[PDB]
């Protein structure tokens, strides 16, 4: 699957979780910013590569990155 | 002016060359 | 002379200019005399007398083919052909970028640089535009200066 | 006249167009006077 | 049997055959768990 | 970081250099020669290799040996006097 | 857990449906309460009728379940969707709510997984990772 | 699966891109699952095995065919007459009036008439007989078995060579330098002096005879006295005819210069003489790095050693030993840029310096030979650049070059990317200015208000050589120069001879037209440069993607997020490199063969007159010399031209056909495929049949590559056609 | 480094990098980035403002 990965650049925006088509990102409690929490990748296996957690992300060079790995049919977006 | 024979020697030095061939390519794959 | 002939005694250049002649009289001859295509034509015919003599006068060389050809190396013998022409591209070419830059800075130090740039303040653009007469020495005065190159340090830059 | 109507002839594309339009009649009447210069006369 | 039989005997061979067994040894290679 | 060591040859030593001069292990074999015996011998060299290359300029079918192996110190005599130099900067 | 039982939107069919591999792989599932008998748009193609109450509908993949919950979500003003993953051995899943609370709003309980201690700019080189097991982080 | 059996992520795979991309991957050692730096160079090493026993079977088999199905015998009697046949046909598919149309060369039987010129080679290397050849074939079939076994063997576990020996430079390069190069060439004079040159003079040298055959009547006498120059006393005459006694001398090393008159090519005792001289000299090389003794110097100590006092450079060369030793990708770049410098000066050299006899008569062989090595020396150098930039996403590490001139170089990238792109922007705004300035006047019909720049510079470059055409009296075109007065009894004599005779392609007189090519090939140079610098640089990082290297060096792309992130990797850098490679290198072999084309018909006129616009080059070039080609088959008939004809289409095809992938990009193809995988599912009698691979479309970076292997190929194919159909249907 | 102060950036993956920018606030909590700065250039994703350490700004003259 693909591997999503989160950095201390994060403000908690949330933007990340809520752009997510598939539900991969989820908020969790943090310290190292101002909202508290951070984003984290729990169910990277439903991650399909869109980045569209990468692009509703507002820190220079983002604290969202997907990296695209290994194919699977969840990956894919294979409905058949 | 190419003999049958001729060509008969250059047809088993082929073969000879094949399987070294494909033990080469077995090795390889390993 | 240098590799090739003179083009004002070169026959090649003599038949062309023949050749030329020709069509444009053929071409008059279908046309009434005193018409305005006649006039036209005629008028095509000294034009192109004129252009190939002043070609002659002009002390361009011209090859087997007839044609005049360029030496441009930078003897002086032939300087009009390249050089002085490229001189005075350079002097045009320095004026549009020195007052475009000028005008850069200006919007830069304004209140909407971006609606300055759009829309723009012709009159200060026109300033710039007959600042950018003596472009040489100005954007010389502005590198020894140091307002002209940027310090590295100061450059965004891409990481290794 | 306006001072609308002013800042859209000095608009970009307005003054793109009239700068070149210009320009090219600057080369236009230059070479209808001096035609076929293939060369700086010298 | 002269070496002039040998292109009619080969090209069918070389150009239809071998791909063919090539092929199917491949897919049966390349679709196997 | 997983790269296996580069093998280098023997009695391989580090000539890298920031001083004004290299550190003489730069000349090898002529590391200990003396910057008054390099001067000596880029000009003897420089001469001897001109005057043999002066001797062969309009090359002819059948050129001397000797003279063709002493205009090979003209490019020597080079050398040498680079030699001359590092050893004088190095304190000889 | 899901109830098998609970009617669906009185859809008309189409040919945007799952396939052999919901059969085979697997087939998601969207449970969701309407206050009223609503038209909506399937994530498949087509206009189909939400049921006054509870309405279970299939579809082949998450995307397309978590697409009508946003719909739902966004268009109507339906938050009590759940998605589950249903295998051929029946062993349905419970997958969106996970912890009852939608994930974009923080929650106690929750493990960072995939969060890294620098910027991005602090990653190791490929060069530094060859030939060994380290990871770019 | 256990298709990709070096990756798991791609055996794991539930589609076809499986399939493709272990087609792809299968090379990429370093990125297979569990390969140790052992593992990848020992495989490295058993695979150049292959590939030259691979090379050897290839000329064996074309050794082969030329002496079973080919006319060589009857050749080498009349070789500037007879058509060098060099393969029979037997197509199935052939009509009686195709079998008539090819049966030529003297043959009885439909055969293709060669065009890579071996026939010439073959014949100046002293071949003369089929059973000459026969025997060559035999022996690289035997050496290509030679190399297969050894290629097994060093993969066994007691011959496995360590890394300590595959890192040891020195003395590779000691080897490489004093044996494989020196010591061959001079075992190449060797046989050039045993063999090649008493069979040029009529003279049967072979196994049965070399033994008893003294090359030369003096033995080796003069060698072993210090008399060298006997051997070269009493060379062939003028009136010499290559391949029989009759006018031959007893010289077998010499420095004549120039061409041999009748066989219009370089003299076989000056390439004897040139092979031997360069043997010693690579032999001295070879001894300069040091190995098991102590004499020698060490690279690490000499590029440590190299660093400029001003500091201009920085470190200098410091880390660069180690950079360049562990990093495969950074030697494959500069074995792969040196080799394709040497197959374009191969190219330029060969045609303006024939070394095979009656070679400079076979138009179509010398256009075919040229384009051949053009291509490839384009190809060798975007791989040389590709792998550059592979080594900075890989294997470059900034703290071992620690401000160092590769660190240098990354420093200022922007600076040299900025002034690449604006001397490219400078020769094409300027070229392409001037070329519409000549086609608009010349339109107009005033040809006389062309813009015609004499190349003086080539000129002078070529009388400074010895060219008397243009008037100018600099070195060798001086009687007075020293440079002539030097070289007066050497060489120069038969070089003047050579050079100001029009009969050969040595220095061809060059013109306004040849100025404008000229300056649009050095626009398409920096252009492809361009590209691939600016690939390898940014590489490893941009504004917009700065932590690229962690992608790695072929990812797709990185989203719509930034604006759009399409093409941003150097694999993308490559793939667009790579039009612009076939761009330049079309407009190179364009110039070359029109050149040629003119002169052979000896109207280099038209070539002097229309090579200054683009409609001259439209129409005189192209248009009119399709003629033939177009006309290979025809609603009355055909000829032995209609198999170029119709690769000719068959390259206009698959280029087209490249277009489209290179346009249509994957989302609509995706839910084209999947409506089509509905359709099988829900049809009866066909849903009884079922992939194994789930049907998805291609990936964009496949998708990419399909499209320019589509392009290049149609390319390639389309020039090969109308170069050889045009040349051997005008000549 | 102040509130309305000039910084330039020294954060490499920085679109910024080496580019002044104005310090809009400093937060004393203790979080990682305390900084905040707002640029006059936008950047790629249209964003003209961010978060940086204090190692990572140093004030211009
Ligand atoms: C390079 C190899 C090759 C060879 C040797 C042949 C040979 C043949 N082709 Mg051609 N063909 C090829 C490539 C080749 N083709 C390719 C790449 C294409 C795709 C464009 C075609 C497309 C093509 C067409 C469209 C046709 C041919 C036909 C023919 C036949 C010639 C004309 C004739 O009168 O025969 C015909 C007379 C016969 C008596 C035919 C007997 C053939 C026997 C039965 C072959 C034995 C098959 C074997 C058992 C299969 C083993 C399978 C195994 C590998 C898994 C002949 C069998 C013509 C034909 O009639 O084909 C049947 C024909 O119409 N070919
Ligand atoms: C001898 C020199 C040499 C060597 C040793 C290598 C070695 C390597 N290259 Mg390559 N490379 C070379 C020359 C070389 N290259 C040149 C000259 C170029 C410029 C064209 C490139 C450009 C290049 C790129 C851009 C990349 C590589 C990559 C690689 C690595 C993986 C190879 C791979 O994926 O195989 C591929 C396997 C194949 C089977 C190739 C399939 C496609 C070929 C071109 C066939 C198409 C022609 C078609 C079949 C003909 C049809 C005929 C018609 C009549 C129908 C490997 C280390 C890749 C890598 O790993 O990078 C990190 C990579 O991305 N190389
Ligand atoms: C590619 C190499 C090259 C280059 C860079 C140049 C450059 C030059 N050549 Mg050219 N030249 C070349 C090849 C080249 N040449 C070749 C191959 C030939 C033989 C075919 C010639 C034959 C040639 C001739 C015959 C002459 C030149 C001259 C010149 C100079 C003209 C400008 C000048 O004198 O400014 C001088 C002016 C200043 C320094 C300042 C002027 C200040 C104010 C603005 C006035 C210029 C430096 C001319 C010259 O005098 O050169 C010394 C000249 O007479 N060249
Ligand atoms: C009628 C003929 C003609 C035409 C239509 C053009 C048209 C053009 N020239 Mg010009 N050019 C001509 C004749 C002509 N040239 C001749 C005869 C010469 C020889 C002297 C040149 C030499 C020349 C140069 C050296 C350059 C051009 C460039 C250009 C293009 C952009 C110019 C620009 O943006 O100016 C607006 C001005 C600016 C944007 C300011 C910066 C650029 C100018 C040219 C700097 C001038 C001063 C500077 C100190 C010169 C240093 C030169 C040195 C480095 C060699 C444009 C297509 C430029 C180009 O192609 O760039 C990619 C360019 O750099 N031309
Ligand atoms: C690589 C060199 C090479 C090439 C390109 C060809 C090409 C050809 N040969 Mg072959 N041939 C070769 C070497 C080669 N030959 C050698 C060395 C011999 C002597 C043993 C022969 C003996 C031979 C005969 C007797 C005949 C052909 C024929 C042919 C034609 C049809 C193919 C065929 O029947 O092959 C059959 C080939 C063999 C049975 C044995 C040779 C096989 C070679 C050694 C394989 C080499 C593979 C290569 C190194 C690597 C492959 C790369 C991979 C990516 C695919 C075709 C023009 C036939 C024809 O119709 O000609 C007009 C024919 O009658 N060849
Ligand atoms: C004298 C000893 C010797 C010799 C003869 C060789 C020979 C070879 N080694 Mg080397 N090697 C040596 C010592 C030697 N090695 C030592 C001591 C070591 C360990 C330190 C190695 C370690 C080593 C490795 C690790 C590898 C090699 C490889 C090779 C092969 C290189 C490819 C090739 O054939 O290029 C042929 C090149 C030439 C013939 C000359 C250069 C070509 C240029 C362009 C000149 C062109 C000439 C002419 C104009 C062409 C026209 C000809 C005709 C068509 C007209 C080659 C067979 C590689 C290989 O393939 O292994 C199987 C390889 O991977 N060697
Ligand atoms: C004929 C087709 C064509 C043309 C004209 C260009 C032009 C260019 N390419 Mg290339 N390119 C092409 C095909 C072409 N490309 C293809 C098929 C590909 C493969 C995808 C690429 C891929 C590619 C890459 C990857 C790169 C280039 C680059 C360049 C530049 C090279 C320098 C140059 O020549 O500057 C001179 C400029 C020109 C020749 C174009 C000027 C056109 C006219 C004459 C200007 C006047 C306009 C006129 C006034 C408009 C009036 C119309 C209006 C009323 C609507 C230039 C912009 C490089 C670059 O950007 O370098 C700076 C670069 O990096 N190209
Ligand atoms: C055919 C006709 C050609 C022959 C006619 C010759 C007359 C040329 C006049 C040039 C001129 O007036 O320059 C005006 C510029 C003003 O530049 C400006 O000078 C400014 C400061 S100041 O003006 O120097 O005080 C500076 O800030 C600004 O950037 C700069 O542009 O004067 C100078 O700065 C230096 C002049 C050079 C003096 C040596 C010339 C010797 C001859
Ligand atoms: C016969 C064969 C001759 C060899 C020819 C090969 C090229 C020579 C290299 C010249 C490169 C020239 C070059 O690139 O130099 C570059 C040179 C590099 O210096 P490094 O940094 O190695 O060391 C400088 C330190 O020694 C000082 O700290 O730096 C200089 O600028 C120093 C002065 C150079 C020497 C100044 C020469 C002045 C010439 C005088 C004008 C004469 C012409 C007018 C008449
Ligand atoms: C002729 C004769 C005389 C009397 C007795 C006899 C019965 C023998 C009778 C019959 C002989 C017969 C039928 C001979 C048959 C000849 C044949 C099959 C010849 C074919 C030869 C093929 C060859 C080389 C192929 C070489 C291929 C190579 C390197 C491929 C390279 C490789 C690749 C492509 C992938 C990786 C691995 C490797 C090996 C590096
Ligand atoms: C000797 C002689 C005879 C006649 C008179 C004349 C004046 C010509 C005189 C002098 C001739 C001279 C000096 C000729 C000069 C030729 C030269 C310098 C040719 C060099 C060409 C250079 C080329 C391709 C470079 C290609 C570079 C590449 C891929 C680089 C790739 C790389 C990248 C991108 C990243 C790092 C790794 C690596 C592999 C280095």
């Amino acid at each position: 699957s693909h591997a999503v990965k989160v950095y201390d650049t994060c403000i908690g925006c949330t933007q990340c979780v809520r752009a997510c088509p598939c539900d991969v990102l989820e908020m969790v409690s943090w310290d190292g910013c101002k909202a508290g929490q951070i984003a984290s990748a729990p169910r990277t296996e439903d991650c399909i590569g869109c980045k569209r957690c990468e692009t509703a992300c507002p820190t220079d060079f983002l604290s969202v990155r997907v990296y695209l790995g290994g194919e699977t049919t969840r990956s894919m977006g294979l409905a058949y | 002016m190419i003999s049958d024979t001729q060509i008969f020697v250059a047809l088993i030095l082929a073969l000879v060359s094949l399987v070294l061939a494909i033990r080469l390519g077995t090795a390889l794959y390993q | 002379v240098a590799g090739l002939t003179p083009c004002k005694d070169s026959k090649d250049f003599q038949r062309r200019l023949d050749g030329s002649v020709k069509k444009l009289k053929t071409r008059l001859a279908k046309y009434e005399k005193g018409t305005p295509p006649a006039l036209a034509l005629e008028k095509q015919i000294e034009r192109t007398q004129a252009r190939f003599e002043r070609y002659g006068k002009a002390g361009l060389l011209c090859g087997t083919d007839g044609l005049p050809h360029l030496i441009t190396d930078g003897r002086w013998s032939h300087s009009g052909e390249f050089v002085i022409p490229g001189l005075f591209f350079l002097y045009i070419a320095g004026w549009i970028g020195w007052v475009g830059r000028s005008y850069v800075l200006f919007a830069r130090e304004s209140d909407k640089p971006t609606e300055k740039e759009i829309i723009l303040d012709v009159p200060a653009a026109l300033s710039f535009v007959s600042t950018g007469f003596i472009w040489p020495v100005s954007a010389f005065k502005e590198f020894t200066s140091g307002n002209l190159i940027a310090d590295e340090s100061e450059i965004t830059v891409s990481p290794r | 006249m306006d001072s609308n109507f002013l800042k859209y002839l000095s608009t970009a594309p307005v003054l793109l167009t009239v700068w070149l339009s210009f320009t090219a009649g600057l080369v236009i009447e230059a070479n209808r006077f001096f035609p076929d210069m293939l060369y700086f006369p010298m | 049997m002269t070496a002039a039989y040998l292109p009619s005997i080969l090209v069918p061979l070389i150009g239809l055959i071998f791909p063919g067994f090539v092929m199917g040894f491949a897919f049966i290679y390349i679709e196997q768990e | 970081a997983g790269y296996s060591p580069v093998p280098s040859p023997d009695n391989t030593k580090e000539t890298y250099w920031e001083t004004k001069a290299p550190s003489s292990q730069v000349l090898g074999i002529g590391k200990d020669v003396s910057s008054g015996n390099y001067i000596v011998a880029s000009v003897v060299a420089a001469v001897v290799g001109a005057a043999c290359t002066g001797q062969c300029i309009p090359l002819t079918v059948s050129p001397n040996p000797v003279f063709i192996l002493g205009s090979f110190l003209l490019p020597y005599s080079w050398a040498l006097h680079v030699a001359a130099w590092i050893q004088r900067n190095n304190g000889k | 857990t899901l109830n098998l039982q609970i009617p669906s939107p009185t859809f008309e069919g189409s040919t945007g449906g799952w396939l052999r591999a919901a059969e085979v792989e697997e087939k998601y599932a969207i449970t969701w309460t309407s206050g009223k008998e609503q038209v909506f748009e399937m994530p498949t193609g087509g206009a189909a009728i939400m049921r006054k109450g509870e309405n279970l509908l299939y579809l082949a993949r998450k995307e397309q379940c978590l697409a009508l919950g946003t719909q739902l979500k966004t268009g109507f003003k339906i938050t009590d969707y759940k998605i589950y993953r249903i295998f051929p051995s029946g062993e349905v899943q419970y997958l969106h709510p996970k912890d009852g609370v939608f994930p974009e709003k923080v929650n106690a309980g929750r493990i960072g997984v995939g969060n890294v201690s620098h910027s991005i700019g602090k990653n190791l080189n490929p060069s530094q990772i060859k030939f060994t097991n380290k990871s770019f982080n | 699966t256990k298709f990709p059996k070096f990756s798991q992520a791609l055996a794991q795979d539930p589609a076809t891109r499986r399939i493709w991309y272990g087609l792809a991957t299968a090379h990429d050692f370093e990125s297979h699952d569990g390969m140790t730096e052992e593992n990848l160079y020992q495989k490295i090493f058993a695979s150049h095995f292959g590939h030259l026993a691979i090379i050897f079977l290839w000329t064996s088999g074309n050794l082969f065919h030329v002496a079973w199905q080919g006319n060589f015998e009857q050749w080498v009697l009349n070789p500037l007459k007879v058509k060098p046949v060099a393969h029979a046909i037997w197509d199935p598919h052939f009509g009686q009036p195709a079998v008539k149309a090819f049966t030529k060369g003297g043959v009885f039987y439909p055969v293709n008439i060669a065009t890579s010129g071996v026939y010439h080679w073959w014949y100046t290397i002293g071949m003369r007989t089929n059973n000459d050849l026969y025997a060559g074939s035999l022996f690289l079939l035997f050496l290509s078995g030679v190399f297969l076994f050894a290629g097994w063997l060093h993969l066994q576990p007691k011959f496995r060579p360590g890394l300590s020996w595959f890192k040891n430079n020195e003395s590779r390069l000691n080897h490489h330098l004093s044996g494989l190069f020196g010591f061959s060439s001079l075992a190449w004079a060797g046989h050039l002096i045993h063999i090649a040159i008493p069979e040029a003079r009529g003279q049967h040298v072979g196994w049965d005879n070399f033994t008893k055959t003294l090359p030369h009547p003096a033995g080796l006498t003069p060698f072993f006295t210090g008399n060298w120059s006997l051997y070269a006393d009493n060379p062939d005459t003028a009136n010499h005819i290559f391949g029989t006694s009759e006018g031959s001398g007893s010289a077998i090393l010499t420095f004549l210069g120039g061409f041999h008159p009748q066989t219009q090519a370089l003299w076989l005792t000056d390439i004897a003489h040139h092979h031997l001289a360069i043997g010693v000299v690579f032999i001295f090389a070879g001894h300069m790095y040091r190995t098991n003794w102590g004499i020698g110097h060490s690279l690490k100590e000499i590029l440590d050693a190299h660093r400029p006092p001003g500091g201009r450079l920085g470190a200098g060369h410091k880390g660069l030993f180690e950079t360049i030793t562990n990093s495969l990708h950074f030697q494959l770049g500069l074995a792969l840029a040196s080799i394709g410098v040497i197959t374009s000066l191969v190219a330029q050299h060969m045609y303006a310096l024939p070394a095979y006899a009656f070679i400079a008569k076979d138009y179509t062989t010398q256009a075919a030979l040229y384009t051949h090595h053009q291509y490839i020396a384009g190809f060798l150098m975007v791989g040389a650049f590709a792998h550059g930039a592979i080594f900075f996403v890989r294997d470059y590490d900034p703290e071992q070059n620690k401000n160092n001139v590769l660190a240098r170089m990354l420093e200022h990238k922007e600076a040299i990317i900025s002034h690449l792109s604006w001397v490219s922007l400078f020769l094409g705004f300027h070229t392409l200015g001037l070329y519409i300035h000549n086609d608009v006047v010349v339109a107009f019909g005033t040809p006389e208000k062309q813009i015609l720049v004499e190349p003086v510079f080539a000129q002078w470059i070529q009388a400074s050589s010895g060219k008397a055409l243009y008037g100018f009296d600099v070195l060798l075109s001086s009687s007075n120069s020293v440079a002539t007065n030097a070289s007066n009894n050497i060489w120069l004599p038969g070089w003047l001879d050579a050079i100001n005779s029009g009969k050969n392609s040595l220095f061809l007189p060059i013109g306004p037209g040849d100025f404008l090519v000229h300056h649009a090939i050095a626009l398409g140079l920096h252009t492809t440069a361009l590209i691939l610098v600016k690939g390898a640089l940014d590489a490893r990082g941009s504004k917009l993607m700065p932590d690229k290297k962690d992608f790695g060096y072929s990812f797709p792309c990185d989203g719509p997020g930034r604006g759009g992130t399409c093409d941003i990797s150097a694999w993308d850098a490559f793939y667009l490199s790579m039009f612009w490679m076939l761009n330049t290198i079309g407009w190179v072999t364009f110039y070359w063969h029109w050149k040629h084309v003119t002169i052979w018909q000896g109207n280099a006129g038209q070539f002097n007159e229309s090579s200054t616009y683009i409609m001259g080059w439209l129409r005189d070039y192209l248009w009119l010399n399709s003629s033939p080609l177009i006309n290979g088959y025809n609603p009355f008939g055909m000829n032995s031209l209609a198999v170029w004809a119709w690769m000719f289409l068959f390259g206009h095809l698959i280029w087209a056909t490249g277009f489209m992938f290179l346009i249509s990009w994957r989302g609509y193809w995706q839910e084209l495929i999947e409506t089509l995988a509905w359709a099988h599912e829900r049809t009866p009698l066909a849903n009884l049949v079922r992939w194994k691979d789930k049907p998805v479309a291609l990936s964009i970076v496949q998708a990419r590559l399909v499209g320019l292997i589509h392009f290049t190929v149609g390319y390639v194919f389309t020039y090969a056609a109308f170069v050889i159909a045009s040349t051997t249907g005008k000549f | 480094v102040k509130r309305g102060s000039q910084v330039r950036i020294l954060r490499k993956e920085s679109y910024w990098y080496q580019d002044v920018g104005t310090v809009a606030t400093i937060d004393t909590s203790g979080i990682r980035y305390p900084v905040v700065v707002r640029f006059e250039k936008v950047s790629y994703s249209g964003v003209n403002t961010n978060n940086f350490s204090l190692d990572e700004v140093v004030e211009v003259v």
